[PDB]
RNA sequence: AUGCGA
């Protein structure tokens, strides 16, 4: 199943459920005390916090696209272009 | 709003027998706050203000021993309006095991309630605006309700135009 | 999370061994044992238990009819909607069965 | 206490176990109690010691 | 089950393959409206190029492979510009690049589009402020590119609401019944079959209207005036 | 006639291979549709 | 035919190995060392010590403890290896990579470990300081970890007896610090374990 | 759901596969054998349907599982039926494969080589190797007994070479291979495989006359008389009622004879499981109990209905019972009584009764198979029309829900909502305490459950719950500053404190209407508290999208527990993002009526 | 039984009055409104049978 | 079920 990094063949942005889902379940995490790497700077929904990490891709989060064969390529949010 | 309650304790008869529950008290150990809205015979004072919960009548079942009490179960507070003794068409039933109670619940006017003019074009109060936000005539009066212009043109309720202007022309 | 999660989420057992929701069962605990989770179909009779061919000590769990049964102990739970377990209770009127996947076997 | 949150859900060998000497055994149990005292189980640690220690001669 | 393959392709839940492309160009409808409505994306050209701005991504791709493709396949294709056995050597570019990779992987609809406008607009192109169909034609790539539907669109739904919500607006057979005679039912006995028939252009309207009269059905009770048996 | 694909399947001896979104709401498993169309891991320190 | 599924019950309750006395003079080599592999859990909180989150999490309460799996009482771990959620990474990273659920923010992760388990077995020859003496049975402590006790039953009635009391040993004179016995029982299905001894064989 | 309880057990599949009466008994909680239920007028009857090994009931607990009715699963016994019963399910299969043997040599009529031709295609169809299924079709050649099992070999070779090629390429697996088409392929060979079992009008294998066969409807099958033309071609080759028993126990006979292909006739894919292909699957030798716990009586506050389940198996037992008594009647019977043809009468019992029984069992599975508004059974269950899997599965009622009537308001945002303080203050969030919400958190606490941005009920890490219903301002106080209190238990000790808090300013919520019509009718709102309302508040551009109007129109608020959910209601869900339709991409929102008329006044080039 | 008919509409009897429905044969008064009360005796109903019919002639 | 907001 592993598609070799340089084989990697899949879209270099991230969709917008990508995005949504990305930022849904880091800042749930960040709710259940995932080590902030960013100033909070005053904000107290974790929503809007995973908002900034994802701002500065902080987030230390692997998407798994799969295709329907079942291979999947792994990127990271510090590669696939958020917009 | 008025609704009206049905008291049956005659539902479980069978051979007078074990019939047992008499509106009132008997251990004592009920919270005496029950007299805050029932008489001592298990009947709420006629005016009562009642809440969901409070007894809405108190009774004494042998078989437990207890003075037991059947709750008003509402999403508002009313008041009783009447309490009605039923020992009729019964062989004796002296006891007054059923009762009617009506209750009397005020309805406000309150944004989302319909109204219609008299011409089926219903629409609900979208809100209570204040007197002086009001628009003012030169005739010194702000309306009492406002209904928007652009519903008439698909309606063509055009018999609302001249209900206007004959009921404003009748009162003058 | 509407029609599930905020519903009628359950953690509902099954049997590892069987695939089923409704072979699992509470083993019967003691003043020095607790209850156990036990598939029904994943047990031993103890007045068999190959006892004319034929113990690891400790697989013996007992049914609140006290009966004793060896095995058994290979089911764990699963969050499903409860309605899902409604369906076995037709299906086994119904002669048919799930076989639950799951994890490491 | 229950559940995952604490305990594996499953737990399996890739290999049959290996009869590790008494000497291998002591090495086994000095380091890790050492590494370890750098929380219940420490008494039970305290018992390792004691095994350690009965591991060693004499309680 | 009908959904976008994160290849782009439309498979099933299932993973059975149903469209190889949306529409062929993996489109999102609410991204189309503009895209091609060249002149006005010009009138707001800065701004656009403020929002895409490409130097950022210009790292990540291939601005040329879908352009090189189009130009071998452009040129060829001007060349053959009848349907058939036609000139093979040239499948769309959306065939031979993920259009979402190669900047430039569009259907040669588009493609044709964009450029008549260039070639319509070159006294716009000497009108413009300094814009050229290359520096302009790639901005409006990058608007198809970034218009593209995202892998996993629940797009059989989308379908579905899309053919329903409308139909409740709603010689032949027409409306819902018509459509619940193909969708739903696929009879294969339709209620009012019609076969229409292209008459040729030497074919003339006299002579048409004898064909007309000379195909049609006639029975012998059509032709009886009366009957009086004895 | 939900009974009647059920003995169709019985009878196979069908198994669900649980891609169905219709069934995977019967299954009580994240839809495979959009979000759940993919998986979603960490990075995490390794020391 | 019923016999091959006995061959089942035979061979999956098939016993691993019997830890012998050591020099046949000590005691059984009930501890091993097995290399498992378990799936744990691991909360956000251990993003940053992930390993001694799996420790503190699971492997921490488990040493000291009786596995129904292993059967014994963990007495180590060595030897803990995460099981990468992806090929092709030479098999080493500063950091990790892990599959969350889709659910939570909880983490599900595969780990490698060698165990270091008391495995005992029926017939180990073992020896106790004695710990106490009733009229039933004799309490004795292995390694100053594992409790031990030989009933009045288990033991030969040719011991004897001075007044809990003292018993005295079956040659005539009161028995005294460690005793060496036969396994005839372990119980484990209590809080903890408690090994049931023999003196009769 | 709750994030504090994870599983990471999930099930990957489901496997469909018919039940077995062996496993039934030793899995089966128990037998009820006592048609009675209650006693005393209000006891468990002993080894009834209302047995405690049935689940937990009046304190006392699932004599299976000994858990109370709130924490015992309940547990499902077993009936064993005393005759064995046809499967309604499977009656039309059981009548084909009846018709389909041979009845004096219990093979089937088609020619055993084109059996064999059968296997082969349906082994190639586990695998799906249709081209080679049909390049099966190009092995060809009175035909000898060494021929035929030249025919078998050539073919078993086919077999082979088709498994080589396709486990050299990896073009399928042990699993077989799977898809839409491959399904289809297998209907259709199916089909043709029926039509050649139905071919047969006597035996070609054995050339034996097979009865014609004839059914009652639901109960009975009888076994045709031949005729003397084909009585005497009998001769050349040398209704009347059968039971169940007899059917099957010819039928395994039939099933070990004809095994060899079967294993890939009863599979649509490849046999893992080695199962034996068994004739009591038509047959029901045993019933199993239902929990009561899914079988109670519609008690509705006080009322005690009596179960329809309960009152169908009541007659299973009394049946059963009174053939068990036949049972006595035949051991009652049966020293010798040589001439006593008495038994001619109870012989009627057993004929009558047998059938009765078994019809009576069949009704309890379909009341659409019986002879008036009877009771529903299991059948008319989730199926049919709306019922379980599409009133109570594929839609359900669901918590954290509001219905309100709708009401306009141009001050709130054009993508928010408007929501009267009543839901302000009944609808929770659950909240993980942290350090960062902690002020916010101990806030809300401190406001009770019967203020504004508050929260009703705080659940500890441990699991346990505590409400603020009706806490004094004091006590929750004290939780105010114990809201951030440390570890407990090392079981506890990665958790943290919950804080249902209301509803507030910050959240989102999904407003949907009525006509569902399409997704564009279920948005997500960014939630606006408004004071003093009792309505649900919303901008006019959204109601041209959920085709609304403020006439009396009522709309659904749903609020989600779960921050995946959250995002994708601040992502995916917002009215932004439905800034148009998919259908055709005209935008859809927009100001109306008065917004639209006061633009014309204001835009008037008169206007200063 | 004439109760029971009066407060059902369960319309039985040997011949069915040649009459296309056995129910709705009886009506609350729902006093709520003059209207409403006055409008009940000026109600005239096609019957259910016309009802269920998926024309609309 | 009927009626109902519609
Ligand atoms: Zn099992
Ligand atoms: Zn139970
Ligand atoms: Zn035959």
């Amino acid at each position: 199943k592993a598609i070799p990094k340089d084989q990697r063949a899949t879209t270099p942005y991230m969709t917008k459920y990508e995005r949504a889902r990305i930022l849904g379940t880091r800042a749930l995490q960040i709710s259940m005390n995932a080590p902030v790497f960013v100033d909070l700077e005053g904000e107290t929904d974790p929503l809007r916090i995973a908002m900034k990490e994802l701002a500065e891709k902080k987030i230390p989060l692997v998407i798994r696209r799969y295709l329907p064969d079942g291979s999947f390529e792994d990127w990271s949010v510090e590669e696939l272009i958020v917009d | 709003m008025y609704k009206t309650e049905k008291v049956d304790l005659a539902l479980n008869r069978n051979r007078g027998d074990p019939i047992t529950q008499h509106f009132g008290f008997g251990n004592d150990e009920w919270p005496k706050e029950w007299l805050e809205k029932l008489d001592e015979d298990g009947l709420p004072y006629i005016g009562t203000y009642v809440e969901e919960g409070d007894p809405i009548c108190a009774y004494f079942d042998d078989t437990l021993n207890k003075t037991k009490i059947k709750t008003y179960h509402s999403s508002e507070p009313a008041y009783i309006e009447e309490v009605n003794l039923i020992g009729d068409e019964s062989n004796k039933f002296q006891e007054l095991q059923t009762v009617s109670i009506k209750y009397r619940i005020r309805r406000t006017p309150q944004i989302g309630d319909k109204f219609s003019s008299r011409h089926g074009q219903k629409g609900v109060c979208s809100r209570k605006w204040p007197t002086i936000d009001m628009p003012f005539s030169e005739t010194g009066i702000q309306p009492d309700i406002i209904i928007n212009p652009h519903a008439f043109p698909s309606r063509m309720t055009i018999g609302m135009f001249v209900e206007s202007l004959a009921g404003k022309a009748g009162a003058l | 999370d509407r029609l599930l999660n905020s519903s009628d989420y359950t953690q509902a057992s099954v049997c590892r061994e069987c695939g089923s929701i409704l072979t699992t069962q509470q083993s019967v605990p003691r003043i020095g044992s607790i209850s156990t989770v036990c598939c029904r179909r994943c047990s031993m009779r103890f007045e068999d238990a190959k006892k004319l061919l034929t113990e690891d000590g400790e697989k013996i769990f007992i049914d609140d009819s006290q009966i004793w049964e060896d095995g058994q102990g290979n089911k764990f739970v699963g969050g499903n909607e409860t309605t899902t377990v409604a369906i076995p209770f037709v299906l086994k009127y119904l002669d048919s069965e799930l076989s639950a996947m799951g994890i490491r076997l | 206490t229950a559940t995952t949150l604490n305990t594996p859900v499953v737990i399996h060998a890739t290999q049959l176990p290996q009869h590790v000497s008494t000497d291998e055994v002591l090495q086994f149990l000095e380091s890790f109690i050492d590494e370890k005292e750098n929380t219940n189980l420490s008494s039970s640690i305290s018992q390792l010691k004691r095994i350690q220690r009965d591991f060693k001669g004499l309680p | 089950g009908v959904h976008v393959s994160y290849d782009n392709s439309i498979r099933d839940a299932d993973g059975t393959l149903v469209q190889f492309m949306y529409g062929g160009d993996a489109i999102d409808i609410t991204k189309e409206s503009h895209m091609t409505q060249f002149e006005f994306c010009l009138d707001n050209y800065y701004a656009l190029l403020k929002k895409y701005n490409p130097s950022a991504l210009i790292e990540h791709l291939d601005v040329e492979s879908a352009l090189k493709y189009s130009k071998k396949t452009l040129k060829y294709r001007k060349k053959h510009s009848p349907h058939y056995k036609q000139s093979v050597k040239y499948d769309p570019v959306l065939a031979k690049y993920n259009p979402a990779k190669y900047l430039g992987s569009v259907s040669e609809n588009f493609q044709d589009k964009l450029e008549s406008f260039l070639d319509k607009n070159s006294k716009l192109f000497k009108s413009s402020d300094g814009v050229n169909e290359k520096k302009f034609r790639a901005l409006m790539q990058l608007k198809y590119m970034r218009s593209l539907i995202n892998p996993g669109e629940a797009v059989g739904i989308i379908a579905s609401q899309s053919v329903g919500e409308p139909s409740t607006q709603m010689n032949v057979t027409l409306g819902i019944p018509r459509l619940r005679e193909i969708v739903m039912t696929a009879s294969a006995a339709i209620k009012t079959p019609q076969m229409t028939l292209p008459i040729w252009n030497d074919v003339s309207d006299e002579q048409a209207d004898t064909f007309c009269k000379s195909i049609s059905k006639v029975l012998l009770s059509e032709v009886i005036d009366k009957v009086i048996v004895t | 006639t939900t009974c009647q694909f059920l003995t169709k399947a019985v009878l196979d001896n069908e198994r669900e291979q649980l891609d169905s979104p219709s069934a995977r709401i019967v299954v009580g498993k994240l839809n495979n549709v959009g979000t759940g169309s993919f998986d979603v891991l960490a990075k995490v320190p390794n020391a | 035919n019923e016999n091959r599924e006995t061959a089942r019950f035979i061979k999956k309750h098939k016993k691993q190995v019997t830890n012998p006395i050591d020099e046949k003079n000590g005691t059984s080599n009930c501890i091993v060392r097995v290399p498992i592999a378990l799936y744990v859990s691991l909360a956000p909180m251990y993003l940053e010590n992930p390993l001694q989150g799996v420790m503190k999490q699971h492997l921490n309460p488990l040493v000291m403890k009786y596995n129904n799996k292993v059967g014994g009482v963990v007495l180590g771990y060595e030897g803990l290896k995460i099981l990468d959620a992806d090929p092709l990474s030479k098999e080493d990273t500063s950091e990790k990579l892990i599959k969350i659920t889709p659910d939570t923010p909880f983490g599900f992760t595969w780990c490698h470990v060698n165990l270091y388990v008391w495995q005992p077995q029926v017939g180990d020859v073992l020896e106790g300081y004695i710990f106490i003496q009733s009229a039933s049975h004799i309490g004795l402590l292995i390694h100053d970890a594992f409790n031990a006790s030989i009933k009045k039953n288990n033991i030969p009635v040719d011991w004897t007896f001075v007044h809990l009391g003292h018993w005295v040993d079956s040659n005539g004179e009161p028995i005294d610090g460690k005793l060496r016995f036969t396994v005839r029982n372990v119980h484990t299905t209590g809080r903890v374990v408690s090994v049931d001894g023999t003196l009769i064989s | 759901m709750d994030i504090s309880k994870p599983v990471g057990s999930e099930i990957t599949s489901v496997d469909f596969g018919i039940l077995t009466a062996k496993e039934i008994r030793n899995l089966s909680a128990k037998q009820i054998t006592n048609p009675t239920v209650l006693d005393n007028l209000g006891h468990p009857v002993s080894g009834g349907l209302y047995d405690l090994a049935l689940g937990a009931f009046l304190r006392n607990l699932c004599s299976t599982c000994g858990l109370d009715e709130k924490f015992c699963p309940g547990h499902q016994g077993h009936i064993e039926l005393p005759v064995p019963c046809y499967n309604p399910l499977f009656f039309n299969q059981l009548y084909i494969y009846l018709r389909a043997s041979c009845l004096f040599c219990h093979h089937f009529r088609l020619k055993s080589v084109e059996v064999h031709r059968y296997a082969c295609k349906l082994r190639l169809l586990q695998y799906g190797l249709i081209d080679e299924s049909y390049k099966l079709d190009e092995i060809t050649l009175d035909i000898s007994s060494t021929l035929l099992n030249e025919l078998k070999s050539k073919r078993s070779e086919y077999v082979d070479m088709a498994i080589a090629k396709a486990l050299s390429d990896g073009r399928t697996t042990e699993r077989g291979s799977f898809t839409a088409t491959v399904n289809d392929e297998r209907k259709k060979l199916v089909h043709e495989f029926h039509k050649k079992l139905l071919s047969r009008g006597k035996c070609d294998n054995c050339g034996m006359f097979s009865p014609k066969f004839r059914k009652d409807g639901f109960t009975k099958i009888f076994e045709t008389a031949l005729n003397e033309k084909q009585i005497t071609n009998n001769r050349v080759k040398g209704s009347t009622y059968i039971l169940s028993t007899e059917v099957k126990n010819i039928l395994d006979t039939v099933f070990r004879k004809e095994q060899c292909v079967l294993q890939y006739v009863f599979h649509s894919r490849p046999n893992l499981s080695r199962k034996l292909v068994k004739a009591d699957s038509f047959f029901m030798d045993v019933l199993v109990v239902p929990p009561t716990r899914f079988r109670l009586p519609s008690k509705l506050g006080e009322e005690v209905h009596e179960n329809s389940q309960n009152q169908l198996l009541s007659k299973v037992l009394t049946t059963s019972l009174l053939i068990r008594d036949l049972n006595d009647d035949l051991s009652k019977l049966q020293k010798d009584k040589v001439s006593l043809e008495d038994r001619r009468v109870i012989f009627s019992r057993l004929m009558n009764a047998f059938v009765t029984i078994q019809n009576d069992v069949n009704a309890f599975i379909d009341s659409t198979k019986a002879q008036k508004v009877p009771i529903p059974g299991v059948k008319q269950a989730l199926e049919k029309k709306e019922g379980l899997f599409r009133k109570h599965m594929m839609g359900k009622r669901v918590n954290y829900a509001a219905r309100s009537v709708i009401s306009p308001d141009p001050n709130i945002e054009t993508n928010e909502i408007g929501v009267p303080p009543v839901f302000a203050v009944k609808l929770t969030y659950p909240e993980p305490v942290t350090a960062y919400n902690i002020a916010e958190l101990r806030q809300a606490v401190i406001n009770g459950p019967d203020k504004w941005p508050g929260a009703t009920q705080i659940q500890n890490e441990d699991g346990s719950l505590v409400s603020l219903i009706g806490m004094s301002v004091e006590q929750r106080k004290a939780l105010a500053n114990q809201l951030l209190t440390p570890s407990s238990n090392v079981s506890t000790h990665t958790l943290n404190k919950k804080v249902y808090r209301h509803i507030k300013n910050r959240d989102v919520v999904l407003m949907n209407r009525q006509p569902t019509l399409h997704k564009a009718s279920m948005m997500g709102h960014k939630v606006r508290v408004l004071p003093n309302e009792k309505t649900l508040r919303l901008h006019y551009a959204n109601t041209g999208a959920y085709n609304a109007d403020f006439d009396g129109d009522e709309m659904n608020m749903h609020f989600p527990q779960n921050e995946n959910a959250r995002a994708e209601a601040l992502n995916l869900a917002n009215t932004d993002s439905q800034y148009l339709t998919p259908t055709s991409g005209s935008p859809v929102r927009g100001l109306i009526q008065d917004h639209i008329s006061a633009g014309v006044w204001l835009t008037s080039k008169d206007s200063f | 039984k004439m109760q029971y008919f009066l407060s059902t509409g369960n319309l039985v009897s040997q011949s069915g009055l040649d009459l296309q429905q056995v129910s709705g044969y009886t009506v609350v008064a729902e006093k709520i409104n003059f209207y409403r009360f006055i409008s009940h005796f000026r109600m005239v109903h096609r019957g259910s049978f016309f009802a269920q019919l998926k024309t609309t002639t």
